[PDB]
Parts: structure tokens; sequence; C-alpha cells
RNA sequence: CCCGCCCCUUGCCUCUCGGCGCCGGCCCGAAGCGUUUACUUUGAAAAAAUUAGAGUGUUCAAAGCAGGCCCGAGCCGCCUGGAUACCGCAGCUAGGAAUAAUGGAAUAGGACCGCGGUUCUAUUUUGUUGG
RNA sequence: GAAACUGCGAAUGGCUCAUUAAAUCAGUUAUGGUUCCUUUGGUCGCCUACUUGGAUAACUGUGGUAAUUCUAGAGCUAAUACAUGCCGACGGCGCUGACUCCCUUUGUGUGGGAUGCGUGCAUUUAUCAGAUCAAAACCAACCCGGUCGGCGGCUUUGGUGACUCUAGAUAACCUCGGGCCGAUCGCAGCCCUCCGUGGCGGCGACGACCCAUUCGAACGUCUGCCCUAUCAACUUUCGAUGGUAGUCGCCGUGCCUACCAUGGUGACCACGGGUGACGGGGAAUCAGGGUUCGAUUCCGGAGAGGGAGCCUGAGAAACGGCUACCACAUCCAAGGAAGGCAGCAGGCGCGCAAAUUACCCACUC
């Protein structure tokens, strides 16, 4: 119906071709998914050689990950910010392939906690003490310092990266084709990217 | 309704099974002894590049 | 070469990770990307510029993604008024067998450009080879840049 | 016409090498899909009523078939139709015969018996080298036989002996100049000489000369060369004829020097 | 009209890795190529039928791809064909260097381990790992 | 053993030449840009298991409609249909380290260690590895040839001309109703610290996941075209040419969308128009060079009254499948229903112009 076609669309020269063969099915189109962030709704589409293709309608779980010190761990997928191929996009909230989201970022926190041995950025200590206290401080002989000391000074942590965890957000970017895949993916920002990306979005928004 | 020609499908399916097992175990063996065997070779032959590079700065 | 953006969205190399391991370097010193390159085969060398340089450019295929692989042919340049691509021609010679006489015909294509070359002008020979589609009309690349022929670019002293 | 595969070849779509009439009508065999490519195969009923004929209608052969006296490559078939090729082994043992199929001079398959002893065993050439899962290496042969473990020094171009019985194979020769070859495909076919020199170009279609043991001297592409054994020395039987590529003319006189048409 | 010689002769080197030699030392095949093309010559690769054309007594022929042999059956068989040519172009390969285009140092750079001045970089070795 | 469910085929063939001028098609090349039923070869263990769950047909019986290969209601009963889900043999792996022992409090050098979680392949993402070049002088931690501060000796998959290849490691993701890892069927044998059980062996049949193969399919490269200028400028936000990102698709790609640039093509004939133009292998004539024809038995393509849309399947935008509009034409109780001979015969019409409503699956497939 909707079609891929090739056999329409003007040559080089300007010059026009008379209509040859009827339209066929390995020339197809099938509408866009248009994907939002909402509860999961999953379709099963036949596709051609069998081999189903799954396309995923308002996911809200992507698995994301902080490849600076090699951890992925499951998180919940909040709103868009940027989307680098239209402004409209954004507005509805659609989810494709190299959009800017925003995520709990908890587990990456417990993580950290856990095994490099600090907090993050901190509202009050006072929160910390009798509990979540209980696993910074610890019981171990023998193995309180001879662990620890080698995750010394491999924890620098950047300074854009800190601030987020505070706001309870980080800046993550989807790697993954939703509508093909059935699933949202990616990475989270670092570097030269996170600070290019806060530019656009102060720029163009505020 | 079970009977006893259904349990010879099910106890010749479990054999086969076994028998598949045993066959990589003994694949893996022979190869293994092949390819230890190739580390020899090799090495002599490097020992004799060697020889031959002294022998040319001999001069 | 620290302005390569003029985009809505970042540019980047593929296979290249910026870690966060250590801190010191001192006023300045690792601009925090090695550069990504390739051998393309077959007789052709990767020129210095491109291992020097720094351009995000996905069509070339010094550092992008795209093989040349098939036939290999030449032209020469004839006009360049776009952006990473140029436009070349193929002289040559049709037959007939009725006569015993040849004429001339030429057909005109499109081929991409890398950033790696900017020493072209027109008027200069150039080499190509076949590769999969990049766009409607280039299905090529440049492997190679020469002048070798009459009316040279600069005086003779070289 | 085409939707989706097709299903039948004629008479006159169909090879040269099978060496079809004409006044029978309108269709031919066309082999079913298996390890050869149906222009370098021998369909099974074309053995058996267009060379031997021991069969006389296509339904005799559907007969024979059923009965299992049939074996191709030591296993067992029952079909009217399968494409065995080049470097197959037939087996009857009702009548006690084994055959081998190879090219003629002329460049067709032809009748070469053979001892039941040869026929434990054929020649494969080696075309691919993938490894597999969890460091295990493969092996991609002609006849379609992935056989796991090889040695580790066997590489393309090469041939491999096996054995039909437990496959996994026992022995080797590795591709050299001066070892023997035979023509497996274009304008040379069935010609018999040794390697004699390479060439190579980076790109495709490089080619392989090759020198007989009548001086003379023909190349060929790469991918129509097998190897058979070393220098002057096959491996495998060799049929009569033997790859001497004569002319017109010497063959005219071999035939009123006999004068060889009747017993 | 295939080796060499006058200066040249398939122009050179540089060498280094895997063979041939001769008595550590030395010699010569393969590796980059001779500024680029047309042209010409050799290979490769080319569906069948048709056509040309070899063989074969279709009762001769148009055709066809067959068929021919010795024995009362007592051989339980023997022998043999189903060639070869052609296929505009364009593309692939190798040889030739006349002919027709194209090529270089004249506001100099070609040659030699000729030296200086200046800068960047390669990761090998002092058994290994770090400064 | 009729019938009926299930599997498979019906996308092959046959027919026509209407459309179609760089399109079709031919030679040549490319998938390192992809999909592939089937065959062939490999892949086959991290109060239920002596076998799980509940309905439909045929069938039995009662009906409606003018009429259809129309169809309702009631009573039964199956599975390689349908929906479920164990067991066996896990004595698997890394990182945590309750702890405990020796020598330097610690740190750090040590040996064992309970207790936790993950630990087949497939799927999606991130990260790491994917080694060897050419030599020395001292200092810091160190093996061996060996000694109570210092000398000599080593270093580790596969493949291509060329890949972000193949295989490997780490951290995770999991599709259920929507990955895999058999609750299936037929022939004929055995063995039991032993008496019909607990065990196991051969020969098949079917099904399923992945890889390879075969038959292809689909896009892409270079070159090749009849008449016409009383057709010379053409193409563009109704994308024309390119750049960047995304969507879609089996994949590559302005294929499509957003943003941005202003290009692309032509006297070497573009663009437009015409063709009683399907293309090629070929055919007739012919000294040499040519001219003319090719609907038509082989190969490729396009189409089934004209248009469009779609279901099923590995493969179809199918017409011996379906739905709608338009042009036709048929039946009717006027409520409705049914149709597409460019398949073989046959009829009407059209014309200068063209055969039997025959016999038969024996051959060839």
């Amino acid at each position: 119906g909707i079609s891929r076609d090739n056999w329409h669309k003007r040559r080089k020269t300007g010059g026009k071709r008379k209509p040859y063969h009827k339209k066929r099915k390995y020339e197809l189109g099938r509408p866009a998914a248009n994907t939002k962030i909402g509860p999961r709704r999953i379709h099963t589409v036949g596709v051609r050689g069998g081999n189903k293709k799954y396309r995923a309608l308002r996911l809200d779980v992507g698995n994301f990950s902080w490849g600076s010190e090699c951890c992925t761990r499951k998180t919940r997928i909040i709103d868009v910010v940027y989307n680098a191929s239209n402004n409209e996009l954004v507005r509805t909230k659609t989810l494709v392939k190299n959009c800017i989201v925003l995520i709990d970022s908890t587990p990456y926190r417990q993580w950290y906690e856990s095994h490099y041995a600090l907090p993050l950025g901190r509202k009050k200590g006072a929160k910390l003490t009798p509990e979540e206290e209980e696993i910074l401080n610890k019981k171990r002989s023998k193995k309180i310092q001879k662990k620890y000391d080698e995750r010394k000074k491999n924890a620098k942590i950047s300074s854009l990266l800190e601030e987020q965890f505070q706001q309870g957000k980080l800046l993550a970017c989807i790697a993954s084709r939703p509508g093909q895949c059935g699933r949202a993916d990616g990475y989270v920002l670092e570097g030269k990217e996170l600070e290019f990306y806060l530019r656009k979005i102060k720029a163009r928004k505020g | 309704l079970v009977t006893p020609r259904v349990l010879q499908h099910k106890r010749r399916r479990i054999a086969l099974k076994k028998q598949r097992t045993k066959k990589n175990k003994e694949e893996a063996a022979e190869y293994a002894k092949l390819l230890a065997k190739r580390m020899k070779e090799a090495k002599e032959k490097r020992q004799e590049q060697i020889a031959k590079r002294r022998r040319l700065s001999s001069l | 070469m620290a302005d390569i953006q003029t985009e809505r969205a970042y540019q980047k190399q593929p296979t290249i990770f910026q870690n966060k391991k250590r801190v010191l370097l001192g006023e300045t010193g690792k601009e925090k990307l090695p550069r990504y390159y390739k051998n393309i085969g077959l007789g052709f060398k990767t020129p210095k510029e491109a291992i020097e340089g720094t351009y995000i450019d996905k069509k070339c295929p010094f550092t992008g993604n795209v093989s040349i692989r098939g036939r290999i042919l030449s032209g020469v340049v004839t006009k360049m008024k776009m952006q990473r691509t140029i436009v070349i021609r193929r002289d040559y010679l049709h037959y007939i067998r009725k006569y015993n006489r040849f004429e001339k015909r030429h057909k005109n294509m499109s081929v991409h450009l890398s950033p790696c070359f900017r020493d072209v002008q027109i008027g200069d020979i150039v080499t190509v080879g076949e590769c999969r589609p990049l766009s409607k009309t280039v299905r090529f690349n440049v492997l190679k840049v020469t002048k070798a022929a009459g009316t040279k670019k600069q005086f003779q002293k070289f | 016409m085409a939707r989706g595969p097709k299903k039948h070849l004629k008479r006159v779509a169909a090879p040269k090498h099978w060496m079809l009439d004409k006044l029978t009508s309108v269709f031919a065999p066309r082999p079913s899909t298996g390890p050869h490519k149906l222009r370098e195969c021998l369909p099974l009923i074309i053995f058996l009523r267009n060379k031997l004929k021991y069969a006389l209608t296509g339904d005799e052969v559907k007969k024979i078939c059923m009965q299992r006296f049939i074996k191709i490559d030591g296993k067992v078939r029952a079909d009217i139709t399968y494409p065995a090729g080049f470097m197959d082994v037939i087996s009857i043992d009702k009548t006690g015969e084994n055959f081998r199929l190879i090219y003629d001079t002329k460049g067709r398959f032809a009748v070469h018996r053979i001892t039941p002893e040869e026929a434990k065993y054929k020649l494969c050439k080696v075309r691919k080298i993938f490894v597999g899962t969890k460091g295990i290496p493969h092996l991609v042969t002609h006849d379609a036989r992935t056989i796991r473990y090889p040695d580790p020094l066997i590489k393309m171009n090469d041939t491999i002996q096996i054995d039909l019985e437990t496959g996994k194979i026992t022995d080797f020769i590795k591709f050299d100049t001066g070892n023997l070859c035979m023509v497996t495909g274009g304008a040379n076919l069935g010609r018999i000489g040794v390697i004699t020199n390479r060439e190579r170009h980076p790109g495709s279609f490089d080619v392989v000369h090759v020198k007989d043991a009548n001086g003379n001297s023909f190349a060929t592409r790469l991918s129509n060369i097998f190897v058979i054994g070393k220098g002057n020395k096959p491996w495998i039987s060799l049929p009569r004829g033997k790859g001497i590529r004569l002319t017109i003319a010497e063959e005219r006189d071999k035939r009123l020097a006999a004068k060889q048409s009747s017993g």
C-alpha cells in the first residue's frame, strides 16, 4: 500500500520514466512505530522469510551502561530532553535512536557506594548514619582495608557527573531502534558529548 | 496409555544423548594430542631460526 | 579540528571511547583522542594526512565504513561545486562495424571525495573504485589523486 | 512466469554432457537439490538407462531404487534422481560392481569401474575454513561435508582422503608445485598434468598453469583445479585416455589403424 | 631475421625471509618496476538448438544420433560414436615497441653514507616488571 | 476400510504480447549490503513423568431459505491438531570472605576456608583483549642457572588483496499469549546380587534450533538502442542534486521525514513527441561491405475485463485466492445470490485471413 519503491522518482536529467511493474511485497512500508514512554505494549509483526520482528510501543525501561567503570544496570526512562532529528518529537515525547533522555540514576550509586566505598553528592550526612552507614562502615577484619585500598584513586569522579546525582537524574543516549528490536538500550553520556548537549539544551529551551 | 514399547523409545532417546557426549570427549582428546604435538615442531623451527641468526651475526 | 561540529548532533568516530582513568598531564597533553584508520589493500596506501588530521566522515574508506571491492577505474576532474563530492568524466571511443571509424562519447559520474584530499584542482587525474551505494548517484569513492599529464599545475622545477 | 522457484528443466535447456537426444519429449530429469551443482551433476536415472541400459523407462528405475540395491557414497539412496557428481562412488553390491564418476578428456562422466577396495574412500577438495563456536574448527568441501577437527596445516585447494565408513579423514595432500592435478571445469576439461607454476593477482580470478607429459602447456582458472596425487603419481586409479587431449587428426588415425568397429 | 659484446641489452637495487650451489666466505632465480594509452599478438571466460563441419548405407534423401561384430542357443558376450569450428562489443591476461597521442631539470634538481641547522615519532634490548 | 481432522502441493506448468526506448534485455561483474521452503553434511544434557490439560469434525438426531461447494440448533469421541510441563549426571565458574594459620602491628607478604549471587546456545547493549619490531647505563619490586649486594636467559588463536571479520574475555539484557534444549509413531532383540521388574541394544519414521550446502530470489557495477529539432533548454519543496540525523525495509539507498546547502543535465542531442517497439539466442536475401524481419516451440520480462487494496505462506501484491470501485453480463418468489476461456476444445463478432465440444497417462516429466 504505502510503499518503499524505487521505480518512481526522476533520474538525473530531470527525465521521467513511464509506469513499469505493479507494486510488490518486498517493496513495502508499514507505518511508523511512534513509540512513547508509558506501560509496555508490544506487538509481534510477521516479516519476510519468517523471523518475527518486535515493535515496541510505550517502553519505560532500558538497559543503560556506565562503561567508564563497566557496570550496566536496568533503570527507568523518565522523559525526553533532546532529539537531534527534529524539535517536534520532543514535544510529543517520542523515543527513537540517538535521543537524550533522563533516568533514575539509582543503582549506579548503590554500585559505587559498595565498590568504591564512598557516597556521591549528598544533602546531609544525618540520613546516612542510622542506615546506609551499615554498608559503608564494615566489620571485616581483614578486608575492611585490604580490598578497598586498591579501589582508592580510581574514583576521582568528574565534576559534571557528580552534580547530576544530587538532582537524581542523568543524561544518557538511546543506542537502539525500539521499533525494530522491541527494547530500549543505550550508554550514558561522558566526556565531550556531555558538555556538548548541555549547551544545546540551554540554547534551545529556556 | 504406557506400554513397554513406549519406554523403549524413551530409553533409546537417552542412550543417544550419552553416546553423543562420549563422542565429543574422544574427538577433543585426539585433537589435543595432535595440537600438543605441533607445539614441538614449531619450537624446533624457532630454535633453528635463532641459530641461523646467531651465525649471521658472527660476521 | 578544534571545531568540527556545526550540526544539531555530535560527530565522532565509532570504535573510540573516552576513559576517565588517571589525572595528571600538567597544562596539556593527550588530546583525549586516539585516531582510527585502516589499510585499504590492493597496493593503495593510506595518506599521512588522514592519520595526522581530524575530520569525521563515514563515507571515506580511510576512516569510515565502506569497502572497495570489485572494479577499479580512472577518470578526470571536470567540476567541483558540491560538498564532500565531485563530478568527473570518462572519455572513450565507440566503434561502428558498418564503417571503420570511431567516434567520441563521454559520460559523467559523481563520486565522493574524502576531506583528506584538499589539493584537488579542476583538471587533475583521479582514480576511483567500486563500492556499495552511498547516495542516489554515488556508488564510488576516490582511492588516489595524481597529476601526470600535459600542462602541469605548477612550473617545472620539481 | 516466476514468482517462486521452478521445478522443471527441459531437454534443450539441459547440459550437453548428459548426452541427451531430441526425439523424446520436451522435459528432462532435472536433479533435485543436494551437494553438487546441476552443471556438474550426473543425475542417477541418466546412469541407468542412458549409459548402462539396465532400465528402459523411468518407471523401472522407481521399481529398482526401492529395493535398496543402490548406494551412493556408502549410504543408501532410494529416489529416481540424486545429484552425484565428480568424485563419488556408486556401489551395487548384488552385481559386485563399483563405479567412479570421473572425466574423459572429452569432458563427460565416463564408466570407470574399480575394485571394491578402492571404493571405500574418495578424494575431496577443501574450499573454506571456518572457526565454529568455542574454539572448534571446521572444513567445507565440494561434496558438502563438514569434518570437524582437521589437522592444523590443511588449507583450501588441498585435498583430503575421507573414509566413507567413519568420516574423519585419515590423510591428505598439500597443494604444492609439481603435484599432479585434474581439471573439473572450463574449456580444458579432463586433462591431467603437473602444476608447474602458479600465478597470483590481488583481486580475483587467479590462474594456474599446467603442463602434461606430452609436452604441452595450458592454463585454466584456480577454482577449476583439483589435486589427485603427488608428481606423476596419482593416489587414485585413472581411466584410459589419461588427459592426453589428442587432436582430431590423430584420433582419425587410430581408428583406421586398428580398424575397430567390430570384434 | 635466442645469450651476449663497444656505452646498452629483458632497466635496478636491497635486501630479507623460506632453497640451489662451490670452498665462516661468496654467487644467481622470486619482491618493487621501467612516464601513461591506442594498436597488434597469446591466454582465460564464454547456454542449448540453429549454422559451418567430422563419423554413420534413413531402402537413397529431407532427417536422425546412432550403430557395428562371432559363436547351432551353448559368447551368455565383444567393439565403438555422440567430434571440431564460430561467438560484434566492453571487461579480464601475457608478449611486441614500428606507427599515432601523452610525459620530464630553463626563475633548477638529478647523483653520493656529502654535512649542518630544526622537529616529530617507532617500541625493542640491559632475564622479567616500574623510574 | 468410505468419511473427517492433520501434514504437503496448488507461487510449478500452460497462455498472450497489451504495457514497456538506458526501460526491458545481452555480455561482464558485486553482496565484505542481504533473504532462502527443500536436499545433503554437521549441531543435539543447566496424589503426572510408567506420559499432563480441554474441545471439535466425521457420526447420531432436529431444522431454515425461491436459490448457492449457503447454513443454524442439540447429543457424542480423537491427535505428530490444540494448550501445558518434569526428571536425569551438574562432582560447573568468577568475584564477595564469616574466618583461621605463619612471618613483617597495620599496610603488605601467606596457606586453606564456611557462607552468597551469576555461570549452555540464540537475542540486544556497553567495555576489554585480538601479542613478537633495533641495542645499553644505574635505581625500585622480582624468576631461573643459585646465593646472604648485584650478573647473563624467555613470552604465547584462525582467515581475506582489504572489514568495526571469525573465535575469546568482562558487565548485563530475556520475547510471555511473542527463542531452542522431543510428553510423537513403526519394526525386530536383550541383560538382571532375578523373576516383570529395574536396567539397554539394533533398525527405521516424524518433528525442531543453529551453521554449512543446493535451488534460487533481490538490489548494485561497466559497455551496448529505432524514428523525430515544424521538440533546445530541462529538473526543484507537489525531492530536483548533495550534506547531517532519524524512521521504515530482508538489506544498501532521498525510499521516506526533519534540518541545512544549491546543485544536477544538455549540440558528444538532453528534455519532449512518435513507434502496426516486448528483449535476446536467431531468420530471409547476399561476391566483398550490407539490407530487411524477429507475435511465434529455448532463455529473460510483463499481464490475466479496467484500477486499487489485502489475506495465507519460505516464496504471491496471486486472479483455477479474497475485498471494493468502474465498465459488462446472469439468476430471482424481487427479500437476495452468483461470474471473469490472453488454459484445452467450442460459439458469436471482426475481418483478405486460420483445425476436433476426438482418444489416452503407455512414453516424457
